[PDB]
């Protein structure tokens, strides 16, 4: 009933001021569930009709925030189930929704297993007396760096996000595993990374022509990586795979309030002075050199097999 | 004015003769008719606004700068030194090709004619590439010219100096102007050349005489004067792109050059 | 307890007259957007689940306008009620009716109908029911202020306040403002009695944000010539303790003159009330959407955007409104359905719906309203407003600090 | 020391800025001199935090040191000064590391003060000494920054967008000047942690009228595409012709380049030292590991960091910037290459 559309209002309206869900498995997870529910109980008897009111959810969701490139993908992947789940007994309409469901679970449970199952190839790329350079806080590549802790001796070097200094918070939860962590500046990634030999680090979304959306800063050190011909490994799950190409990307990076990088306690020098402040960041796919995924490591170069192995072409727009 | 009258006698009665140093011989015969350096520089920009070119600025710079008696036998002398630069930049520069080297030049030139007239008697044998300079058609005169000293010359494609770089061994092209930083104001399809030059590691080197040391540091395109571009005629290549420079004060790096300028100063 | 405010959409004050006369304050379009669609939105994302909308000041467009807006829709979690009445002459004589028809329950904020804020207060009111809990029925009152500099351009001198409160725990000991006068005084009972921890604070921006009790209303009822906020603290720091709350990471800013209103859009177009920003469009309107792009400009559709212009600097353009050639806008506010000229040079300028400028035309830091019009060749200074439904003839240039309006007495008629 | 150093980083000295050196000295300082004392001290408080502005300090400090100096008997004052002031540079660089110009200039002060000979007088060596560090100081920090603000007003056009970093008495006299001659452009002030001293550049050009913008180093990348030029000040020019300048100018130089855009440098040719380096770890600067700790929502995450003893905090300060990103320097002598700083030493 109305249950289910005060529920998608609450999810919108959280998705719309704030962050919802920390972790983007999270979000992931949250959205799968409400297409699930949107799907189980609805008055649809046909397969066009329950994309086209699917394809309007997304659109809601996605004009609710452009950044959050997570519940797209969702809705896509939902889609493509659809599609196939359709043609698979056209190529009807008897018991669709009974599989439907069935497909759901499988993705969710995949989606659950996606972070063991990259945590598992650490040791295939880390070995002794190694020194690893990241930036930011991401779960996926904390949990790929201390699975390889228990079995190995590595330096890491944490850069914080000037922002946002969540990068502490990384080097804290690091060293409380003995890791022989560091942390320091942004404006120290390219004078201290001479004697750095790998770079792992995550993303929000990866495009269509293998570049990505990261947190700022990162483009600066994907160039000093490039620089001193570092490998570039990013650890990012197959959700955050994003069909979009890079447009002139306007509503790419997200903008908030000058209060973190110029306070209002400054003075009457902010009515004449425009401050700006950038969270994400885009980077070419020249720059990066691996994706490891839960399917396992591939090239940049190769992304857009796994794009149209997961999305429809036709639902590419939405 | 007579002084334009005496430049183009200078330039039709001497037809291999540099346009600064007819500028300089023009400066120095004027000279015999405080008072004196603003009168110069007067004559300087009369000179300047009838030939845009970079070579008679440095040239006219380059002789004031010597005019800060005396300065009739110094000019007389200066003239003299100035005037066996080709064969100073020749004997230094033929050296450098080795039997079956593949040659690529720019537009016509005189002192790289010079070169390759002193390098094929010295039984020599090489190919040339010459670039036809769409702008105006002085690269089939270059090509006449070598060919009419049994070298086995041919004329190529303004837009194909990069499907023939792999066929060329080194690079060897003028210059204009050489600019403070070690970059060289050339015909405006040099600044191509050069890149794919340096894109498969060829050899460039360029060829240019004492007197086109200018005070000038263009950091792009748009730094450049508009006079001396007016379609442009010239560019700016920057020093990365160039491996060697052969002057009559001899075999230079693209750094050496401003260190000479800051000695000169100006 | 759900959390429950009062919402008071008529300032008794007239600050902005003449533009009162025609069209309510809380109505007045900031950023193609009325005040009273912040305040709401701050008390809906704030986590306020109820609210009390008094009107007494042409009552019946806000209510007709805010029962098209989206809070009052069924699927909207923060159920509001506007109860209007003509008898109402102050904020004490709201308050008093509350009490008279037992409305709130519990710990409830006051808020003015013209307030700018993105502050969440679960955090003040936390510590304001923890304070009460420790000493029952001491603490009443918790006044939000926001941290500032004294050079700020929204600090205006009318609002300006200095407070003197103890820093062991945060609680007013002395509150007055500073409008006209250079030194300032602090009775000896401050030190007479307790406040060790004792300090002077003027870096504060007074919000207009308090988290009351229903002992404010009880007093408010029992002292009969309260007629606002600040009489109730003065008359009470006579004698209950009334706290504070500041914050250094939110934004938080009340529009009682014409000055302040043009700083808090600036503020507003520049991100400074993130998540709320015009690219966001937090009403569900269909007439607002826009674009955000580089330097802060904001396009909407259909913006019709002419050869030669150049927008330099945080603009905002509506949907509808019409921009000539070869123009200069900059800082500059349209609303939708404008329709400018050619060679027209916008600076720091606010218009409204329904405005057509011509060409030739110079406006620097002056506010056109709906329906306001202007000849060739008209140049407007600093300060020169210009009301509804005003015709400015050719060749004219107004002083500075003209208003034109089309009541005889309001200003220079038209 | 203080704290646990990083493990590449353990060959420099990292001081704390509570930990006072003044605790075991007498009030009335005996060995050291008052005037070098307080001088120290501001140092390592960070009052005087200013390239020039600590070479000014420390040379007015030295004036006043030599004002109150008493030969022995039994000697000359040619090479007793120069032994005394010994200690006084040791007691400084324990209070905080120096800096190039600071190198450069107790050189030329040892220099001149060697040139004075036993045959003059006390009184006469100690005037010309003072009239030697005030002309020096008028000649390479007043009259050195008037030739290079009306050489980078060539390179200075109407409508640009230059990019600065930090703070730097230089490039903003630079923007000052070159805006009151009649150009009309708008500056783009990029900042770092923690000193964030960026605020000061964007405090005087707000005061003089310049459209300013404001970001930090993170976000270069994204607003560099609209930049014009790139303005940067430096704390010294080695001999191989890099740049020693605060630790987020070689990555800015770097991405300047990757969007193709001309990096530029200002220096005094006092600051041209004669040492080389290639890289920031052999030589460089550890300031206090706790200004790192930064009050983000409700608490601190790094308030008992020492508890860990894995974990480190890097607070590097200077970085070496090669050759390979800098285009053109601005000098007294003129626009030079940036391979021709032996020229100048020359």
């Amino acid at each position: 009933g109305s249950e289910l559309s005060e529920r998608i209002e609450s999810f919108v309206e959280t998705l719309k001021r704030g962050g919802g869900p920390r972790s983007s498995e999270e979000m992931a997870r949250e959205t799968l569930g409400l297409l699930r529910q949107i799907i189980t109980d609805h008055r649809w008897s046909n397969a066009g009709e329950l994309m086209e009111l699917i394809r309007r959810e997304g659109r809601r969701m996605t004009a609710a925030q452009p950044s959050e490139t997570t519940v797209g993908n969702m809705v896509r992947r939902v889609l493509k189930i659809i599609r196939e789940e359709y043609g698979r007994l056209h190529g009807h309409y008897a018991q669709l929704q009974s599989n439907i469901i069935e497909a759901i679970n499988e993705l969710l449970v995949e989606l659950e297993g996606t972070m063991e199952n990259i945590a598992a190839q650490a040791l295939e790329h880390i070995h002794s007396n190694e020194v690893i350079m990241t930036i930011g806080f991401s779960r996926t590549v904390e949990a790929f760096l201390k699975e390889a802790a228990r079995k190995r001796k590595f330096h890491v070097i944490v850069a914080e996000c000037a922002p946002f200094c969540q990068g502490h918070e990384m080097a804290v939860n690091l060293s409380k595993a003995g890791i022989e962590t560091t942390v320091m500046t942004d404006a120290a990634i390219f004078a201290v990374m001479s004697r750095v030999n790998k770079v792992i680090i995550g993303t929000k979304t990866i495009l269509a022509n293998g570049a990505l959306r990261a947190v700022t800063g990162t483009h600066t050190l994907a160039l000093a990586a490039k620089h001193h011909s570092t490998p570039l490994i990013v650890c990012a799950p197959m959700f955050k795979l994003s069909p979009q190409f890079p447009n002139e990307e306007d509503s790419f990076h997200k903008f908030v309030a000058p209060e973190e990088v110029l306070p209002f306690t400054e003075g009457d020098i902010l009515e004449k002075v425009s401050v700006h402040c950038p969270v994400f960041d885009y980077v070419p796919p020249e720059l990066i050199t691996l994706f490891i995924s839960n399917i396992g490591g591939n090239a940049p170069s190769y992304i857009y097999r796994l794009m149209s192995e997961l999305y429809h072409p036709d639902d590419h727009v939405l | 004015k007579e002084l334009i009258e005496y430049f183009k006698s200078q330039m039709k009665e001497d037809p291999d003769m540099a346009s600064a140093v007819a500028a300089i011989r023009t400066l120095l015969e004027f000279l015999k008719r405080q008072g004196l350096r603003a009168n110069l520089t007067s004559a300087i920009e009369t000179l300047c606004g009838v030939d845009s070119s970079v070579a008679v600025s440095s040239g006219g710079e380059l002789f004031l700068r010597f005019i800060s008696k005396i300065m009739i036998e110094r000019g007389e002398l200066f003239l003299r030194r100035i005037s066996l630069s080709r064969n100073k930049i020749a004997d230094l520069c033929h050296t450098f090709i080795k039997d079956g080297a593949t040659i690529l030049t720019h537009a016509y030139s005189r002192v790289v004619l010079r070169v390759l007239e002193a390098a094929v008697a010295a039984k020599k044998r090489f190919s040339v590439y010459v670039t036809e300079s769409q702008p105006d058609l002085s690269g089939k005169k270059m090509a006449k010219a070598l060919c009419h000293l049994n070298v086995p010359v041919t004329v190529v494609l303004d837009a194909a100096v990069g499907y023939i770089m792999e066929k060329a061994d080194l690079v060897i092209v003028g210059a204009e102007g050489v600019v403070e930083n070690g970059g060289i104001i050339n015909k405006i399809g040099t600044n191509q050349m050069a890149v794919c030059a340096k894109a498969q590691n060829k050899p460039f080197y360029v060829v240019a005489e004492s007197f086109k040391f200018v005070r000038l540091f263009p950091l792009n395109q748009q730094d450049v004067p508009d006079k001396f571009k007016y379609h442009p005629w010239v560019d700016y290549t920057a020093p990365s792109l160039i491996t060697l420079l052969f002057t009559d004060l001899g075999v230079l790096t693209p750094s050496a050059v401003s260190d000479e300028l800051i000695k000169l100063y100006l | 307890p759900p959390l429950q405010a009062v919402l008071v959409a008529d300032s008794f004050d007239r600050r902005f007259f003449p533009i009162s006369k025609d069209q309510p304050r809380v109505l007045l379009p900031l950023a193609n957007v009325a005040l009273i669609d912040y305040t709401l939105e701050f008390l809906t994302a704030t986590g306020v689940q109820e609210t009390f909308v008094f009107c007494c000041w042409k009552a019946a467009q806000i209510k007709e306008h805010l029962l098209k807006s989206k809070w009052c829709r069924p699927t909207s979690l923060n159920v509001v009620r506007i109860i209007t009445s003509e008898l109402y002459r102050s904020l004490g004589d709201v308050l008093r009716d509350v009490d008279a028809k037992a409305l709130v329950r519990s710990d409830f904020l006051l808020v003015y109908g013209d307030v700018i804020s993105n502050i969440n207060i679960t955090r003040a009111l936390e510590e304001h029911r923890l304070r009460r809990k420790l000493e029952k029925n001491v603490s009443v009152m918790t006044m939000i202020f926001k941290e500032s500099s004294p050079s700020h351009p929204t600090r205006c001198h009318e609002d300006n306040v200095v407070v003197a409160v103890d820093s062991t725990t945060n609680r007013v000991l002395h509150f007055q403002k500073t409008q006209g006068l250079r030194r300032f005084a602090f009775p000896l009972s401050l030190f007479q009695g307790s406040s060790d921890g004792v300090e002077v604070r003027y870096d504060l921006l007074d919000c207009h944000i308090s988290i009351c009790s229903p002992q404010v209303a009880q007093l408010f009822t029992d002292n009969f010539d309260y007629q606002t906020r600040d009489d109730f603290v003065r008359g009470l720091l006579v004698n209950n303790q009334i706290h504070m709350h500041v914050t250094a990471k939110e934004y938080g800013a009340r529009v009682s003159n014409l000055h302040m209103y043009s700083a808090v859009c600036a503020d507003v177009i520049r991100r400074w009330v993130y998540p709320l920003t015009p690219e966001a469009n937090f009403t569900d309107s269909t007439t607002q959407s826009c674009t955000h792009s580089r330097h802060n400009i904001y396009r909407g559709p259909e913006v019709s955007l002419g050869h030669g212009s150049i927008l330099e600097e945080n603009v905002l353009l509506g949907s509808g409104t019409v921009i000539g050639s070869n123009c200069f806008i900059t800082n500059s506010v349209i609303g939708p359905g404008c329709h400018i000229g050619d060679n027209v040079v916008l600076d720091q300028t606010y218009l409204w719906q329904g405005v057509r400028v011509a060409a030739g035309a110079q406006i620097h830091q002056s506010l056109l309203c709906d329906n306001a019009e202007v000849k060739e060749r008209v140049t407007l200074k600093p300060r020169s407003v210009l009301t509804s439904q005003v015709v400015v003839g050719p060749n004219i240039t107004l002083p500075e600090g003209s208003v034109i309006s089309l009541h005889p007495p309001d200003a220079e008629e038209d | 020391d203080y704290g646990s150093k990083v493990s590449l980083f353990s060959h420099l000295p990292q001081y704390s800025r509570q930990n006072s050196l003044t605790q075991f000295m007498s009030i009335p300082s005996s060995v050291i001199h008052p005037a070098m004392v307080r001088l120290g001290l501001q140092y390592s408080q960070g009052l005087v935090s200013g390239s020039n502005a600590r070479c000014i300090a420390l040379l007015r400090a030295l004036q006043q040191v030599i004002q109150d100096y008493t030969t022995p008997p039994n000697e000359e004052l040619s090479r007793d000064l120069v032994n005394k002031l010994k200690p006084y540079m040791s007691f400084l660089t324990q209070c905080r590391p120096l800096s190039a110009s600071m190198h450069n200039a107790i050189k030329f002060l040892n220099k001149e003060i060697t040139s004075v000979g036993s045959s003059k007088r006390e009184e006469e060596a100690k005037s010309e000494l003072r009239a030697a560090i005030d002309r020096y100081v008028q000649e390479k920090i007043v009259l050195a920054a008037q030739a290079i603000s009306r050489f980078a007003y060539q390179k200075i056009s109407n409508g640009d967008v230059i990019l600065v970093y930090g703070c730097s008495s230089l490039v903003s006299r630079i923007l000052q000047e070159a805006w009151t001659e009649g150009r009309r452009f708008r500056v783009v002030v990029v900042d770092s942690r923690p000193w964030l001293e960026g605020r000061h550049t964007l405090r005087s050009l707000v005061h003089a009228g310049v459209p300013a913008s404001y970001l930090l180093i993170p976000a270069a990348s994204y607003v560099l595409p609209e930049v014009s030029k790139v303005l940067l000040g430096a704390h010294a020019l080695l001999a191989n012709g890099s740049v020693m300048s605060r630790v987020g100018t070689a990555q800015l130089a770097l991405v300047a380049r990757a969007h193709n855009v001309p990096v530029l440098v200002c220096c005094e040719t006092y600051k041209f030292c004669e040492r080389v380096q290639t890289d920031a770890f052999v030589s460089n600067e550890l300031d206090d590991p706790d200004d790192l700790q930064c009050k983000r929502g409700e608490h601190v995450a790094l308030a008992n960091w020492q508890n860990h003893a894995s974990l480190r905090l890097l607070n590097l300060v200077y970085d070496v910037t090669p050759p390979e990103l800098v285009d053109l320097v601005i000098t007294e002598l003129g626009m030079i290459p940036c391979s021709s700083v032996p020229v100048v030493l020359r």
